[PDB]
């Protein structure tokens, strides 16, 4: 995905 | 009665793994009619209040977790049980991150 804290 | 508010997500624990929750969130401190101070987290889409913790002076510290490069992560640490709740700043600018942190500590531990 785009990262744990990225939308 | 809303003393501090800022956009921030929360995190979840599954087993022993901490995973950031991607929900748009709001951290806020509210003093209720009984004069108690509540540290809260609500979902900004639904309005769902999921965290609501009554906190007295010296119970808690709120601090940056500086070693994380993938977000602006803060920890609400409780003396009692060494319990920790993680949050991650969601404002698109970082200008007010440390200020929000300061105000959390001020209103929990040394209010005006």
């Amino acid at each position: 995905g785009p990262g744990s804290m990225t939308t | 009665k809303y003393l501090v508010e800022f956009r921030a997500g929360k995190m979840s624990l599954k087993g022993t793994t901490v995973t950031p929750d991607k929900r748009k969130g709001l951290v806020y401190i509210q003093q209720t009619d009984d004069s108690l101070i509540h540290f809260c987290w609500k979902d900004r889409t639904s309005g769902n209040v999921e965290d609501d913790l009554i906190i007295f002076p010296d119970d808690c510290e709120f601090k940056r977790v500086p070693q994380c490069p993938s977000g602006r992560v803060y920890v609400l640490k409780f003396k009692a049980g060494s319990k920790r709740l993680f949050f991650w700043m969601q404002e698109p600018k970082t200008d007010q991150d440390e200020e929000h942190c300061r105000k959390v500590n001020e209103y929990l531990n040394n209010p005006p």
